[PDB]
């Protein structure tokens, strides 16, 4: 059962430092090497470096002066540290294991990633508002408006992951305020409105905020 | 029988 | 430093037909009679997933429909027949020298029969109006193609510059898109007018659909 999970701050100020930790299980770091790969939002994949089983450490030549990669075999942790952070170091940061340990310098198993924004601006949790269903027994639409958070991202589930089908969580937009906003909708059948209750759970790791919100109509 | 990536320690 | 040029940047293919994606290396990525060339599939909110290793070897659990070919500096990823779940961005990378580089990616759109949107509209919540701002959200659910026009009217008055759109990634199951246009007003400007209207022009509709509410009404 091979797993890797990245953890780090989410927000860092320009010219400051960044420390990320990749926690692995289901295999020994004595045998397999592990890469750091980042993806700037909208754009594509950039290789940062690698730490092999034996401890040999390879860096992308263009960033070698700012990068530091280390590990602890006993605690199953791999570390990345980057200095002199500018705005275009803003990206999702992934750790990926060497493909089958064959040293082809490809990747099999990746973590889900950790988002990092580089900006002086302060963290700010979201405000959540209902998008209540109208006076339509066919198919009815409701949702949650997640407003004025920074930085990205937020994750939106429904009824603690119970309701999955019909859900559409829209990409965030940058408002003129310099804060982010998205809407998350669900297309349920008309009948289920009086009977069953709909709660949207909103998560913002950077501010450590968790907001559940009941979505009902009526009461004019 | 494919050898390791040439870019890898040997 | 080896560059990989991926083409085309984006590609549309019909269910059941063939997709051909190209990767051109600025130097040979061959050594000892093997090509150090790999292909990944990245769907939204997920990390990349290797489909092809060493130019032509198919990762186990990946369907027969995918195959890689080429050598030296010219490589291809082929899909046939293309399925709904193939809607993703595809990336090539090499390991001939350091640093490892990737192509800029190829985004694959899955073509399907024209389908019109299910339009809805949402008034500003009571608790948002307390803070001092008002958001009016118009939803266009599960349509195709992606080209859509959303027009806002406030008391039959054509609006511009005060709305923002956001489109989802193509759906894995039905190959449709959804869109949320959000009109932003102050509490004052909102309380000043009455009828709020969203007008949708889409190829799959015979003439523009409109949904509207009046402030106060349920």
């Amino acid at each position: 059962e091979v797993k890797l999970q990245e953890s780090g701050p989410g927000l860092v100020a320009p010219s400051q430092s960044l420390s990320i930790t990749c926690t692995v299980s289901g295999f020994s770091l004595t045998g397999y090497g592990v890469n750091w790969v980042r993806q700037p939002p909208g754009k594509g994949l950039e290789w940062l470096g690698m730490i092999w089983g034996d401890g040999i450490t390879d860096y992308n030549s263009a960033l070698k002066s700012r990068l530091s990669i280390s590990k602890d075999n006993s605690k199953s942790q791999v570390f990345l540290k980057m200095n002199s952070l500018q705005t275009d170091d803003t990206a999702r940061y992934y750790c990926a294991r060497d493909y089958y340990g064959r040293r082809y310098y490809a990747m099999d198993y990746w973590g889900q990633g950790t988002s990092v924004t580089v900006s002086s601006a302060s963290t700010k949790g979201p405000s959540v508002f209902p998008l209540a269903p109208s006076s339509k027994g066919g198919t009815a639409a409701l949702g949650c408006l997640v407003k004025d958070y920074f930085p990205e991202p937020v994750t939106v589930s429904w009824n603690s992951g119970a309701l999955t089908s019909g859900v559409h969580t829209f990409p965030a937009v940058l408002q003129s305020s310099g804060l982010y906003s998205l809407s998350s909708v669900v297309t349920v059948p008309s009948s289920s409105l009086g009977t069953q209750t709909y709660i949207c759970n909103v998560n913002h790791k950077p501010s450590n905020t968790k907001v559940d919100k009941k979505v009902e109509p009526k009461s004019c | 029988q494919a050898p390791a990536s040439p870019a890898a320690p040997a | 430093d080896i560059e990989l040029t991926q083409s085309p940047a984006s590609l549309a293919v019909s269910l059941g037909q063939r997709a051909t994606i190209s990767c051109r290396a600025s130097k040979s990525v061959s050594s000892s009679g093997y090509n150090y060339m790999f292909w990944y599939q990245q769907k939204p909110g997920q990390p990349p997933k290797l489909l092809i290793y060493l130019a032509s070897n198919l990762e186990s659990g990946v369907p027969d429909r995918f195959w890689g070919s080429g050598s030296g500096t010219d490589f291809t990823l082929n899909i046939h027949p293309v399925e709904e779940e193939d809607a993703a961005t595809y990336y090539c990378q090499h390991s001939r020298e350091l640093p490892l580089t990737f192509g800029a990616g190829t985004k694959l759109e899955i073509k399907r029969t024209v389908a019109a949107p299910s339009v809805f509209i949402f008034p500003p919540s009571d608790e948002q109006l307390k803070s001092g701002t008002a958001s009016v959200v118009c939803l266009l659910n599960n349509f195709y193609p992606r080209e859509a026009k959303v027009q806002w009217k406030v008391d039959n008055a054509l609006q511009s510059g005060n709305s923002q759109e956001s489109v989802t990634e193509q759906d894995s199951k039905d190959s449709t898109y959804s869109l949320s246009s959000t009109l932003t007003l102050s509490k004052a400007d909102y309380e000043k007018h009455k009828v709020y209207a969203c007008e949708v022009t889409h190829q799959g509709l015979s003439s523009p659909v409109t949904k509207s509410f009046n402030r106060g009404e349920c």
